[PDB]
């Protein structure tokens, strides 16, 4: 009467245990890869992140320069 | 029979047919570094939500 009114067989808690690793699992290959990706994007500077400033090339003024040699 | 320029004349912007050819490279440069890879795609949630420690979402 107690197992039948106050708890479950023992397959929903062995399926709900495999659930929760595989989720703790992927959870833990997401942050190693994602340590290592921002490793190489600042060391490298290729990817998306890290991306520094540098001068917009529309500032520069093409015209003559009342001198022939700029 | 030589008539002097008015004013306004000599500070004309005129043009001159020239058999030179264009110069392609006056400036001597080199070859411009290729841009980055400009990723692009749609959004998809984040994989498990932040994963920050023990927060679920
Ligand atoms: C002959 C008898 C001999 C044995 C006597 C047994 C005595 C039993 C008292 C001990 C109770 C144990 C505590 C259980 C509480 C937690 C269990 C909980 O999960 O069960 C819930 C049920 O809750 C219970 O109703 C709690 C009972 C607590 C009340 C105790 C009775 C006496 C208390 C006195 C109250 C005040 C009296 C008035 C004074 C003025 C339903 O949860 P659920 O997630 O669905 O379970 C899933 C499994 N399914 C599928 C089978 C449903």
């Amino acid at each position: 009467w107690i197992a039948r009114t106050f708890y479950d067989g023992p397959e929903k808690n062995y399926e709900k245990t495999m659930a929760i690793l595989q989720i703790e699992a992927e959870k833990a290959e997401l942050r190693l890869k994602e340590l290592e990706v921002r490793r190489l994007m600042r060391a490298r500077g290729d990817g998306p992140w890290y991306q520094y400033p540098t001068i917009d090339k529309a500032l520069i003024d093409h015209s003559p320069k009342t001198t022939p040699d700029n | 029979g030589w008539v002097r320029p008015d004013l306004g004349e000599l500070s004309k912007v005129t043009k001159v047919k020239t058999d030179r050819p264009l110069p392609e490279n006056p400036y001597h440069s080199r070859a411009r570094p290729e841009p980055n890879p400009e990723a692009e795609g749609d959004l998809k949630p984040a994989k498990h939500g932040s994963r920050l420690f023990f927060w679920t979402m």
